[PDB]
């Protein structure tokens, strides 16, 4: 997280950390969703371009953490994969659409005060939410800037940004299943994902009921924090259909 | 599940955040 | 750069 700062004990009890067995490295950010399911980027786990798949067995989550490189005795909980499922229409190929992924627990997740699911939106809450100009938040412990590491789990708030002001601002191909956050160049105030901070979630507390809602996930930016560019997140709620499939189907 | 979205060390204890408004104030 | 976690979880 770029220009961001550190995140408050139990300020986002959902974040969890994609961690290598061998070597032991931060591979992505995710998100809680109940005690035996977490929400990631399909690129956290599929992308061919830089020799990535990972299978179940490669991989571990971290749930309940604050520091970045400490084991937290007492309060974090490690879990085993029992499988990982892709959006079957997942394009790593051009533009990274659909870059979602959910990964089963072989076993329940105690909940704590520092370990608790995030909301997936409905639709209603999804209209009302996802417009230009309100902010959501971003977190996790990835890369400080561009071109180091944060001690602690980072946060950041940032402003959804026009639909035509994204797609003007690069030459990919943006859909439908995809929105950009961040500040204009003019607006004074910077911030956004980096390195490291894939996977992880964009999270907006509805003011009609005071529930965090994930309605992003951290997918791709050219660079980081660079003027007039912009964060792009994964639409959770434009994908909603697939995940409650996969979790109706093998849950 | 139906606890989804709220933090034991905040919404649980009516505690917010140092930073939660700005995204309120956004909301418009 | 990472502490090492309990072996429990690497088996
Ligand atoms: N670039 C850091 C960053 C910045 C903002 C956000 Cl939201 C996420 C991220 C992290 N995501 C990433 O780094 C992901 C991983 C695969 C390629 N990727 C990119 O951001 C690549 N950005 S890029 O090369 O400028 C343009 C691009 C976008 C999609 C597919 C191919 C090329
Ligand atoms: C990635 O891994 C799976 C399983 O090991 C494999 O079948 C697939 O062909 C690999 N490449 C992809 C999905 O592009
Ligand atoms: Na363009
Ligand atoms: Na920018």
């Amino acid at each position: 997280i770029v220009e961001g700062s550190d995140a408050e004990i139990g300020m986002s009890p959902w974040q969890v950390m994609l961690f290598r067995k061998s070597p032991q490295e931060l591979l992505c950010g995710a998100s809680l969703i109940s005690d035996r399911w977490v929400l990631t980027a399909a690129h956290c786990l599929l992308y061919p371009p830089w020799d990535k798949n990972f299978t179940e067995n490669d991989l571990l989550v971290r749930i309940g953490k604050h520091s970045r490189t400490r084991y937290e005795r007492n309060i974090e909980k490690i879990s085993m994969l029992e499988k990982i499922y892709i959006h079957p229409r997942y394009n790593w190929r051009e533009n990274l659409d659909r870059d979602i992924a959910l990964m089963k627990l072989k076993k329940p997740v105690a909940f704590s005060d520092y370990i608790h699911p995030v909301c997936l939106p409905d639709r209603e809450t999804a209209a009302s939410l996802l417009q230009a100009g309100y902010k959501g938040r971003v977190t996790g412990w990835g890369n400080l800037k561009e071109t180091g590491q944060p001690s602690v789990l980072q946060v950041v708030n940032l402003p959804i940004v026009e639909r035509p002001v994204c797609k003007d601002s690069t030459r990919i191909r943006i859909t439908d299943n995809m929105f950009c956050a961040g500040y204009k160049p003019d607006e004074g105030k910077r911030g956004d994902a980096c390195e490291g901070d894939s996977g992880g979630p964009f999270v907006m507390k509805s003011p009609f009921n005071n529930r965090w809602y994930q309605m992003g996930i951290v997918s791709w930016g050219e660079g980081c924090d660079r003027d007039g560019k912009y964060g792009f997140y994964t639409h959770v709620f434009r994908l909603k259909k697939w995940i409650q499939k996969v979790i109706d189907q093998f849950g | 599940e139906a606890d989804c979205g709220l933090r034991p060390l905040f919404e649980k204890k009516s505690l917010e955040d140092k930073t939660e408004r700005e995204l309120l104030e956004s909301y418009i | 750069d990472f502490e090492e976690i309990p072996e429990e979880y690497l088996q």
